[PDB]
């Protein structure tokens, strides 16, 4: 990425493969590179135990003539992430259809064996994985732009909960500042 | 708005933002069989959620020269998560479904679809007498296409489109459980579907219970667009499923 | 002139813990780190018309 | 009562998880508006069944209050016992919060602050190397001076100044627990301000940014007598804890590092780490 | 008569006709997990009858030579019927077990076994240091031998007898939810096992529960047979199992 | 009440002995079957004439809390004011109870264990020998520092993280009492485990043992400021006392000595000692 | 907020001893070493059907 700003939008065309991958992605909200400068892993990252569910929020940016529809899924921890949506519809996922209201909401549930995780996630406390695949395709009419954009949003649900304060590792001193 | 509908089975949730409204079989609902009614007497089993649930059945592709397809249940069905396990375990089953269709397009595209749920039905051979396997009318989620013209191989089904392979007036499905999609107005159809047989339980691989058929009355057109083709998904989640007879596995 | 309240909970679960005020100045006291009120809605829901969440947000 | 009050007050505990079957209606909880401003408040319950959970999690350990009561260390600096550098025998420190990146990155996390302050000193002494070390020297004892604003200011070790009538001071002898005391709000205005978007002059000149604000005092600090016929070097650090604390209008936490102690100043900082691409998920 | 027992879990019965009294956990009985210890928020799923029954976990042979055997669960049931397949296509597990071991022997045999359960039952490497895979003691139902002499091969466990391959004295197991089958005596061993761990659920890949061991402390012998050994089979009954967590299989 | 509220607990003692006669009847107490797994519960009322006897002795000092609630050290190490290796002036050491045998073997007892901790820090200081020795040094000060897991670590005696914000810690100087705290029940999981038959991949691959499970943080130490002329070595000792303590499922003592840190690795040992024949009583 | 309770006995057998709790966190208390309840049947009789002493085991 030459342009920062250009992180933050989902490339979508309107001709694809039948079944294809919009993105994929590890639910480590206060390690992953993804979720670790968001106003929730920042947060996140000045303790050391987590539980609760989240939010994902999905909005379509392009052309009001456009339309598709989107299968986005959450997989439970496991051996293998999916590789097909064949393998990702068999866990949680909402099929979004894009109409008059412009955005989604994936709840990811709080599906674990302890009562909470650590923000250091390792391979005991593992979370899963998100990802999105087309289903049905972007469809466009004449006189209207080949390519859209998406951008999601994360954010803690009511049950959610922090625990075991601790310094950042982000911020950082070589000499006393002056 | 009624426009909108959502949907929620097991872990799974449908959502469309326009559509028309649902049709409920023959206006029954699902549900569990009843102690008067049963004759097998050993204790069902009732995964619940871990069954009820919608699957994606892959997809294809709608055409200018698409004539239609057809799926059989519920073998199209029979690899899919625990519920093609419970089918290869088990002797005996018995469960309704939810059909749901999706295809959207811009609105300067045309066209009409007849997406409708055939119960029993048989089809004949391609050339009278002979004979053919199970692989010329199910093979899995695999979606088989009818044809314009009279088939004339011997190994597989009679596909004349004008006659749906059953020897009736293809115009005549509307009597059986039923809906439209037309691009113009809504982008989806909902098809809930009673258990419907002549015995309370049955075996899942030898007998199928009904056959999905998607049809273009209006055939797809469109001018000077980037978009060559319009996908097709279908999806379905079995509802209020139960299993008995406990054996070996296969089928 | 003793406070008396409970303590939070621990492990293997008299619950209660005395306090009294030795200075003159509120500023001496300890701190309150025993208040656990909170409301969210001044900036998750800072609009004007309330947004039902069954129903559809736009029209 | 008279001698025993009874205080009551309550744990709170998350929201419960309620017991959700299948549905299939009107109702589009999923579907929503970013537009608004507003964030959605749709739970697990409403898209998937889900089974009643009783929650006994609290969020007690992320209150304001606990989050920044915590004592942070916010200025070091060395004095010697003897030496020929007059301005090296003690110590003049402008308060301010913005030397010490952690405690100062925590407190920027609000616009407003409003809370009392304790303030912890830690002394400590070493043994100046050389060719000859062998003396004998009694305990060493410290005196720290606290001078509001416009205050007279010493000079030297042994000026007048150190003679306190009216500023506070405190007399600390090494081997004790270490010095403590309690200070109030003592802000001109409402509250204190970690930014400040103008200017000194009304004309929009002179002075920018925070800098403007910053009228808390000085501390100085000199060993009250001793003076070895050995240099002897003393290193004391200052902590600071908010007790009573009150936030208003938080704002996100900073992202590039700091540089300077009274500015904004930054280089710009890619938004994140980067990744094969937009598929990988593997290690 | 109190040494005659029968059970019934789904559709398989067990009859013993010679047995001692059924040992229970440590007093508790397995049941299902309540509202206010659960910490999953999604729906569980209890297949019940499907999974809850007996299972014959193949058999050995009792030599006048033989030395012990032991068995990791559920992993030895990894690949045993459905309870197998809700393993793979979930992440979180948990049930409770009934164990059923079968030994007969005429009136003029002699010989005595203890049979156990050893709730996490961590294991040391032959060699001090060094690490072993997953294959040396679990690779299924097959059962994994003792040894008189101490082990020395680096890739297997250490398996002295005399300490149990835990560094603790063989003769102290007894603390254990245990059972003896003595010749003269009986014939049949049961244990019901409730679940036990730190947390409310665990993956049934990842973590053994407990271990089953067999152990002759007074070792077979006869004269004048033609019986020249003396099957021993184990039976395990799943009980109250519910599973969570539905995705992609495998594990 | 109000300012006294009576508690009331209660002695137990043992079971006291009752009068027996002779007998002559059908009921065989002695005659048992050990095959049901079910310990005989007769008494030598049972199977002897006996006297009636009221005993007074209690199992007090047999529960649990008492086995468990004496002080044990858990690690010792050194690390010295001055050298020329950075990573020889300060001390980092991963938390676990598996370094020292004896307590090591106390928990290993029971499976799960849930309790509250208290530790106590005993630290002292000693000059190093050398051809020169002679020098004044004031007293020295000590810093605790505690940092849970993936928060930053120090990499040098004076690195900025020892400037802690929101890690607890603490500043000892000698010649006073031990340091001492007081910490809760810290665990994800809703109990610790000694023992863990699993390993930390889906796919039954990777780490094995309670290895998985041990992500209790780190514990640094360090001169505050002190650095003297010539050479002084600090040893730390470190105590671990349970409160409030629970424990389930017990199982058997070790045999084996120990042999590693983090694994259940050992060496087959006999199961006893032996004697001349089975009919030997004589010393 | 003080409690009082009895004390273990001693040699030559007021019996009473008082205590307060000055911090806010249960985990600061004092050990709980006075509590003698114990049972144990989990261990010694972990069998279902009960069994009588003077009665034959097996039959
Ligand atoms: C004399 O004993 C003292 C004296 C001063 C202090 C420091 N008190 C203090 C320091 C900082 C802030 C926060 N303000 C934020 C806006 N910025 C412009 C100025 C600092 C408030 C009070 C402690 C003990
Ligand atoms: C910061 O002040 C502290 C920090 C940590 C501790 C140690 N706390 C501690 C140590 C050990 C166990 C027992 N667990 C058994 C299972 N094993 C895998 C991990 C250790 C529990 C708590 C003390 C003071
Ligand atoms: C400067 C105040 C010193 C107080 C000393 C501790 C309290 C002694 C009195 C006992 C408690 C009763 C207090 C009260 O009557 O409110
Ligand atoms: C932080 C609490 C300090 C308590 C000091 C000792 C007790 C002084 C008051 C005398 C006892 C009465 C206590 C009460 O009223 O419950």
């Amino acid at each position: 990425t030459t342009d920062q700003m250009e992180m933050f939008r989902i490339p979508v065309t309107i001709n694809a493969p039948l079944q294809q991958q919009v993105f994929g992605l590890r639910l480590q909200p206060g390690l992953d590179s993804v979720f670790k400068h968001t106003l929730l892993g920042e947060i996140l990252n000045y303790y050391a135990h987590w539980s609760g569910s989240m939010k994902l929020t999905f909005v379509f940016c392009g052309s009001a003539m456009a339309t598709g529809k989107f299968l986005i899924a959450y997989s439970p921890p496991g051996a293998n992430p999916p590789k097909t949506r064949k393998d990702a519809m068999l866990g949680t996922h909402i099929i979004w259809d894009i109409g008059l209201q412009s955005s989604c909401v994936l709840c990811v549930p709080w599906i674990s064996q302890t009562h909470y995780r650590l923000v250091q996630q390792d391979e005991y406390t593992s979370a899963g994985y998100v990802t999105c695949w087309y289903q049905t395709g972007m469809i466009v009419p004449p006189g209207t732009p080949n390519s859209s954009s998406i951008m999601c949003f994360a954010s803690a649900c009511n049950d959610f909960s922090v625990r075991m304060l601790r310094d950042t590792p982000f911020i950082s001193q070589d000499n006393k500042l002056q | 708005s009624d426009r909108v509908r959502s949907i929620t089975l097991g872990n799974s949730t449908i959502t469309t933002q326009e559509c028309a409204n649902v049709v409920v079989g023959y206006g029954r609902w699902p549900t569990y069989l009843r102690d008067d009614e049963a004759t097998a007497e050993d204790q069902p089993t009732q995964p619940d959620v871990a069954t009820c649930r919608f699957y994606t059945l892959d997809s294809i592709k709608w055409e200018k020269g698409s004539v239609g397809w057809w799926w059989k249940f519920p073998e199209a069905l029979s690899d899919m998560g625990l519920f093609g396990q419970n089918m290869q375990y088990h002797y005996l089953g018995r469960a309704g479904y939810t059909i749901h269709v999706q295809c959207n397009a811009s609105k300067f595209h045309q066209g009409c679809l007849l997406v409708v749920c055939v119960p029993e039905a048989e089809m004949g051979g391609a050339v009278v007498g002979q004979a053919f396997s199970a692989t010329a009318m199910a093979n899995g989620d695999k979606a088989y296409e009818f044809t314009s013209a009279t088939q004339s191989d011997q190994t597989k089904v009679q596909t004349a489109i004008h006659n749906a392979g059953m020897g009736v007036g293809v115009g005549n499905l509307t009597i059986y459980p039923h809906q439209w999609i037309n691009l113009r107005t809504n982008n989806s159809a909902t098809i809930v579907m009673p258990y419907i047989n002549s015995v309370p339980m049955d075996n899942m691989f030898r007998h199928y219970n009904f056959t999905l058929m998607v049809i273009p009355f209006v055939k797809l057109d469109y001018a000077d667009t980037a978009s060559t083709y319009v996908p097709i998904t279908v999806t379905v989640a079995p509802m209020c499923a139960e299993y008995n007879g406990l054996r070996l596995a296969q089928a | 002139g003793a406070q008396v309240s409970t303590q939070k909970t621990g492990a293997h679960e008299i619950i209660h813990y005395t306090n009294i005020n030795y200075y003159k100045d509120a500023a001496s006291n300890s701190a309150n780190r025993q208040d656990f009120t909170q409301d969210p809605s001044k900036f998750t829901e800072p609009v004007k018309d309330v947004m039902i969440k069954s129903l559809p947000a736009l029209n | 009562g008279d001698v025993e009050e009874a205080i009551e007050r309550a744990v709170v505990h998350v929201a419960d998880t309620m017991r959700s079957g299948p549905s299939n209606s009107a109702s589009v909880p999923a579907l929503t508006a970013v537009e608004t401003g507003h964030t959605s408040q749709v739970t697990p319950s409403d898209t998937m069944q889900t089974r009643h959970v009783k929650n006994y999690h609290s969020r007690s350990e992320s209150t304001v209050e606990n989050f920044l009561g915590r004592s942070a260390c916010v200025y070091m600096e060395e004095y010697k016992t003897t030496d020929n550098d007059v301005n090296k025998k003690f110590v003049a420190w402008p308060i301010n919060t913005k030397q010490m990146v952690q405690m100062r990155r925590k407190l920027e996390m609000f616009t407003y602050l409003r809370f009392d302050m304790e303030v912890t000193f830690v002394i400590t002494s070493r043994q100046d190397p050389g060719t000859t070390l062998a003396q004998d020297m009694p305990v060493l004892t410290h005196q720290i001076m606290y001078v509001p604003p416009g205050g007279p200011i010493p000079a030297k070790v042994d000026d007048y100044a150190w003679q306190t009538s009216t500023n506070p001071s405190i007399f600390w002898t090494e081997g004790n627990a270490p010095a403590r005391m309690s200070i109030p709000f003592i802000s001109i205005g409402n509250a204190y301000s970690n930014f400040y978007d103008g200017w000194s002059n009304f004309d929009q000149r002179g002075s920018y940014g925070y800098n403007t604000l910053n009228n808390l005092g000085h501390i100085y600090v000199r060993h009250v007598s001793g003076s070895s016929p050995h240099p002897i070097t003393s290193t004391i650090r200052v902590y600071f804890k908010p007790k009573h604390t009150r936030a208003w209008v938080p704002r996100p936490p900073r992202l590039c590092q700091y540089k300077k102690a009274f500015s904004v100043d930054f280089t710009p900082t890619p938004i994140t780490d980067t990744r094969k691409d937009i598929n990988t998920v593997t290690t």
